[PDB]
């Protein structure tokens, strides 16, 4: 009361896409709908206001439509800025406000083989008893990537950490950081750290490693 | 024009109070809400003020744990949630409600949100490790370098180069959830390999929660 | 420097115009409040609505094309002045005077809306005296702009021939200025009002 289902919850449109969002409510809810625009890390965006007007300074590619329970949001070419989640919101003036679930955005693009770093642990952190090797993996499409900690490319360990970043806002990439963490007494049994990149971009997976250290 | 006060953890029978600064200094000529973002997940508004109408407005289900308020002294904007569940763990943002609607709700200006989670657990300060270049860091020419922000909560942290003079082509990575209890999180940048002897790069790492602010100048490998 | 005085003048104009369409936007909002709560419970509010966004709508549009005006005098005073500068300053008087009858029918609105507000909700003595201060208000308005769209005709026929025009642009500044001011007022009335309202839902 009043119940807003937002259709769909995600979209894999392309660069220049013409992108359609639609709302509905259980109600008739007359022109009481605006659409914000959520990049992540960000607060949301105004971008359209009761139903149909642009919120000034916001570009033209943006429009709304819909008068009863129907309602409509249009990106009509898809720029890669666009990059974001997409809400809709019902209000009323007893005051009710209802925000939709929201619609999720993943920029199709061309394939692009990840960059990969590594970097030994810090003299600073084994003084304090703990290694942390960091395999570094920048600007890649599509998110699918396996990483693959070799220790003394022997044996494929279970102790790391990964995350992904969001889909960047100017080219489209991913980038993920995975962490490997032992100790300072396993750090120095063994002697190759080999990180092995398993990426669609590659043809054969890529592997980045050091040697050390002493002590 | 809107700025949040900085994220907290809370014990679950607490109340938390956020605070949201007003550049203009006048709440009787404005409508603004809260609304918070708990993932997980979406959008929910918790009320909002008229101030010249006197008028105060609660969400049915926040009302009772919910109070805002203004100070035309300080133009600062409260509100304050008690009873604080595992439940309420959320960013919670003030706005503005644009001139533009038919209604107080179409928020155009917003502030910054303000992290609020709700533990039990006590504040944990980041240690910073340098992620330095490194052979073996180039594609080329063109260097990676880092900093590790490692054993923290909660979250967040803050990460910026150069006390934000440094923006080009920096990523900072999502926390991890370590077998801990802890956080942890990586702040890498490329940049020209060719200037690695004359230019200066320094991490600013700001954890807010325990009042932390490190700087961490990064270098390639001595011996 | 008599131009320059006149197109900082009609920025200080323009500048009042939209702090006073924030305010009146803000007793649209306070009063569509008070009538849903009121509603439930427990319309040609309908038509009020429908009257309320035609002017609104109305009042945007003008207060977009004063801002177009305002740049391109500023630019024309600022190349040195006035042949196309002289027109632009009556046109912008001309954008002014539309924004003010768009916004006084807004006022009117807002009026009857408060009093329909009212007489659902009721004391009597300074509602009273409230009502006698909005009619001799409304009443003055209307004069007000009456003056202005008879100066307004005069000086675009007197621009259509040649220059009596200056001091004719001068006494229209003035007309608007004192319309403005008595909106304002009017205004003020309703703030009270709708404060008011809210006071009395609450005992």
């Amino acid at each position: 009361d009043i119940q807003m289902t937002q259709s769909p919850s995600s979209l894999s449109p392309s660069v220049g896409d013409r992108v359609t969002i639609t709302c509905q409510a259980s109600q008739d809810i007359r022109n009481h709908l605006n659409w914000y625009q959520q990049k992540p890390g960000k607060a949301p965006k105004l971008l359209i206001y009761d139903a149909s007007n642009l919120a000034t300074g916001v570009p033209s590619r943006f429009s709304g439509s819909g008068s009863g329970t129907d309602f409509t949001f249009t990106i009509s070419s898809l720029q890669p800025e666009d990059l974001a989640t997409y809400y809709c919101q019902h209000y009323d003036d007893l005051p009710r406000i209802t925000f939709g679930q929201g619609t999720r955005l993943e920029i199709k693009r061309t394939v692009a083989a990840p960059s990969v770093f590594i970097f030994p642990p810090s003299d600073e952190q084994l003084k304090s008893g703990t290694a942390s090797v960091v395999c570094l993996l920048n600007n890649f499409y599509p998110r699918e990537a396996k990483v693959q900690w070799k220790v003394d490319n022997a044996l494929q360990s279970g102790n790391s950490q990964e995350s992904v970043t969001e889909q960047d806002s100017k080219d489209s990439t991913y980038s993920l950081s995975s962490t490997l963490t032992l100790s300072k007494a396993d750090y120095e049994k063994h002697k190759v750290y080999a990180c092995e990149v398993t990426h669609q971009g590659l043809s054969s997976p890529v592997t980045k490693s050091f040697n050390r250290g002493g002590c | 024009q809107l700025v949040e006060s900085g994220a907290e953890v809370k014990k679950p029978g607490s109340s938390v109070k956020v605070s949201c600064k007003t550049s203009g200094g006048t709440f009787n000529r404005l409508a603004m809400s809260w609304v918070r973002q708990a993932p997980g997940q979406g959008l929910e508004w918790m009320g909002g003020i008229m101030p010249i109408f006197d008028i105060t407005n609660y969400a049915q289900k926040f009302q009772g744990r919910v109070t805002i308020i203004t100070d035309e002294s300080t133009s600062t904007a409260y509100m304050e949630l008690r009873s604080l569940t595992s439940e309420d763990s959320a960013v919670y943002y003030c706005a503005r409600a644009s001139y533009s609607s038919s209604s107080p709700y179409a928020f155009d200006i917003w502030g910054q949100g303000t992290m609020v989670t709700v533990s039990s657990a006590s504040t944990k300060g980041p240690s910073v490790f340098p992620l330095a270049p490194s052979s073996k860091s180039t594609s080329g020419g063109t260097a990676a370098l880092g900093c590790l922000v490692k054993d923290y909560f909660p979250e967040p942290v803050t990460v910026s180069w150069n006390s934000g003079a440094l923006t080009s082509g920096v990523h900072t990575f999502p926390a991890v959830l370590q077998s801990s209890g802890l956080y942890s999180l990586s702040s890498v940048v490329t940049v020209p390999s060719s200037s690695l002897g004359t230019q200066t790069y320094i991490c600013n790492v700001n954890h807010k929660p325990s009042n932390t602010k490190v700087d961490k100048k990064v270098e390639p490998k001595s011996c | 420097q008599l131009l320059s005085g006149i197109v900082q003048q009609q920025n200080n104009l323009l500048r009042a115009i939209e702090a006073q369409q924030h305010l009146l936007q803000l007793t649209v909002w306070g009063i569509k409040q008070l009538q849903a709560r009121i509603l439930a419970g427990g319309t040609t509010w309908m038509e009020w609505d429908r009257e309320i966004n035609n002017y609104t709508s109305l009042i945007h549009s003008l207060i977009e094309e004063s801002q177009n005006q305002q740049e391109k005098n500023e630019q024309e005073l600022l190349e040195g002045s006035g042949g196309q500068l002289l027109s632009g300053i009556v046109q912008q008087q001309n954008n002014l005077l539309r924004a003010i009858e768009a916004q006084q029918h807004l006022l009117q609105l807002t009026v009857w809306g408060i009093k329909q507000l009212q007489a659902r909700i009721l004391g009597h003595t300074t509602w009273m005296e409230w009502d006698r201060e909005i009619n001799n208000y409304t009443s003055l308005i209307h004069s007000l702009i009456e003056e202005s769209q008879n100066q307004q005709e005069k000086n675009e026929q007197e621009l259509l021939e040649g220059s009596q025009l200056l001091s004719g642009i001068v006494q229209q500044q003035n007309n608007l200025l004192r319309a403005i001011e008595a909106q304002q007022h009017l205004l003020q009335l309703t703030v009270w009002g709708i404060k008011q309202l809210q006071a009395r839902i609450l005992a």
